[PDB]
């Protein structure tokens, strides 16, 4: 196995594609800050 | 195989640390009083020949692997009269100095941490009769085997416990072909609250609480030859974990557990008779025995011969034991070997204990 | 004295300086070979491939002259 | 303490490539082995 739950080794993603590489879901093609207005919030972490 | 094996913490609590009991097959409640007695039976402390004594001594782990990683033991007795005595060891089990290093740079500061677990105690050893005394000792454990990472904490685990022992032995009685002495012993250790390695009280694991009871005979020969034979019985006063199930599948096993760690250690000593299907013949499995002969000429050469076994269904560390003492003017010098007889391997194979002692101080008779 | 051990991330890089890496074995503190690499030949170790049931590891490596060396390192 | 930089393999470059696989679970509340790529379920009872 190779250990992948290090929390500090996960960043902030780009927009993904859902179904291909002609899928605008998420504005993944956009060029434009509408680029990233389906970026909801996440916090990845590990309780101290 | 070994079939619900006790889980208790602090276990190297129960490893011998001297070579002089390890050669005697891990035995020292009823054997001839002596500086490293403080982990066996602290009570004959007061029937020690000698004003003090100090004592050093070595168990090394993985000896083909590295060095560094071993057991140490520094025990110190002082009788100050001819009744009581105060003693206090030390031991030390430690995997030596490690560098934590992430880069390739040699120039670059290097964190040491040395994982370690240490317990020091002290005893107070009285001669209520002439022939029989009572020792009580207070022991400090900490733990830090652990190293500090990123959501892990390394922050060390201690613990107390009380310790109660009691020696007695007769007088020089002379007989048809010898004139032999009898000696026994008793020893409750480990009593303390549970130690918790998270540092949360629903976990929490109980303290290695043992009961240790024991006795021998000395055969004397020409005034210069002793040969004492003894036996001990050593059996753990921690309740047994559940085993297959006793009220879906996964859910009696879960119920079981949760009883079983929600025991106080106050109740547990008590639960430890019983809390099993089996009766007195499975129980009579807990207890674990170790016999050993010991040849003394002139005091000042011995050669031990213990053979110490477990259970084969708990522990299963069955095992001969050889080792020898020399004493040239007031240091005495001990060296122990283990030869396995088990079918797991045993981490002390190939391992030659080491003991060093400095006995010093004005002499006193022994009745 | 040669060597540098070190254990990043799940990897232990083992570099020998002026010196050429034989064989490496990798112990656990229980003494089972988790790892062993009889045949490098080349400066440069990366296993990256250690289970590490425990967190401190027994690593001993040899060089071409025969140097047994043994470094204890904790896995990361 | 490392300063947040648009590169996660730390080669220095910021790689724009969206060739990738993509897979899926979904998470609801009746799950059960056998789909929905789910090989065991352990069930705890009494948790302290
Ligand atoms: C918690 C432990 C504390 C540490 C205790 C150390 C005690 C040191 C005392 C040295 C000693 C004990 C052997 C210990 C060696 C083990 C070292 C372990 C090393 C580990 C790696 C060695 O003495 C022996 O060794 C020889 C040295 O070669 C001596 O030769 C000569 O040595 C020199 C003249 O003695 C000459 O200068 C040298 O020219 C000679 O050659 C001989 O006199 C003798 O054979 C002798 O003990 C005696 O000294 C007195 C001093 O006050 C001690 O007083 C005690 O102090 C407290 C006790 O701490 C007690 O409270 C206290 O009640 C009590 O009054 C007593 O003990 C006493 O009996």
């Amino acid at each position: 196995t190779i250990d992948m739950r290090s929390a500090y080794a996960w960043s902030l993603a780009s927009t993904p594609f859902i179904t291909s590489i002609n899928d605008n879901t998420f504005n993944a093609n956009s060029n434009t800050l509408e680029y990233g207005f389906k970026r909801a919030k996440l916090s990845w972490y590990t309780i101290d | 195989d070994i079939e619900r094996p006790i889980t208790t913490g602090v276990p190297f609590l129960l490893v011998a640390a001297d070579a002089r009991a390890a050669g005697l097959g891990d035995q020292g409640v009823a054997t001839s009083s002596d500086v490293f007695s403080q982990q066996w039976n602290p009570a004959k402390y007061a029937f020690a020949e000698d004003a003090q004594g100090l004592s050093i001594s070595y168990t090394p782990y993985l000896t083909d692997l590295a060095n560094d990683i071993s057991l140490g033991q520094v025990t110190y007795y002082n009788k100050i009269n001819d009744r009581s005595a105060f003693a206090g060891s030390f031991r030390y089990f430690g995997f030596g100095g490690i560098e934590l290093r992430q880069t390739g740079d040699p120039n670059e500061p290097t964190r040491e941490v040395n994982p370690n677990e240490f317990a020091l105690d002290g005893s107070y050893s009285l001669k209520l009769s002439e022939t029989f005394s009572m020792a009580v000792a207070a022991r400090y454990i900490r733990s830090n085997l652990k190293v500090a990472t990123e959501e892990i904490d390394a922050s060390a685990a201690g613990s107390f416990a009380v310790d109660v022992a009691g020696f007695y032995q007769s007088e020089e009685i002379a007989y048809s072909d010898f004139n032999g002495r009898w000696r026994a012993g008793f020893n409750i250790q480990n009593l303390g609250p549970k130690i918790s390695y998270d540092h949360d009280d629903l976990s929490a694991n109980f303290l290695p609480a043992n009961l240790r009871v024991g006795g021998g005979f000395d055969f004397i020969f020409d005034d210069y030859n002793k040969l004492g034979v003894s036996l001990e019985l050593t059996k753990l006063l921690v309740p047994t974990p559940p085993g297959p199930g006793t009220p879906s599948q996964s859910q009696a096993d879960e119920a079981n557990y949760k009883k079983y760690k929600d025991i106080g250690w106050v109740s547990g000593i008590f639960k430890s008779f019983g809390d099993a299907p089996g009766g007195f013949s499975e129980e009579l499995k807990e207890i674990t025995y170790s016999a050993a002969a010991e040849y003394m000429y002139q005091d000042a050469f011995a050669m031990r011969l213990g053979y110490y076994h477990e259970s084969p269904m708990k522990g299963a560390k069955q095992f001969f034991s050889l080792g020898a003492g020399f004493k040239y003017s007031m240091i005495k010098v001990d060296v122990s070997y283990l030869f396995s007889a088990s079918k797991v391997k045993n981490p002390l194979e190939n391992t030659l204990r080491f003991s060093l002692t400095f006995n010093f101080g004005d002499k006193y008779e022994t009745y | 004295d040669g060597l540098l051990i070190s254990v990043k991330d799940k990897t232990i890089k083992v570099t020998s300086a002026k010196e050429n890496i034989k064989e490496v074995n990798i112990f656990d503190i229980t003494g089972k070979l988790i790892y062993n690499k009889k045949k490098v030949g080349n400066t440069e170790l990366s296993i990256s491939n250690l289970q590490s049931a425990d967190q401190v590891l027994l690593v001993k490596v040899n060089l071409e002259n025969n140097a047994q060396i043994t470094r204890k390192v904790i896995f990361k | 303490t490392l300063p947040d930089v648009e590169d996660i393999n730390r080669d220095n470059t910021m790689s724009t490539i969206n060739a990738y696989y993509e897979y899926s679970i979904d998470v609801k509340p009746g799950m059960q082995v056998g789909e929905n790529y789910i090989t065991d379920i352990r069930e705890v009872t009494n948790v302290d």
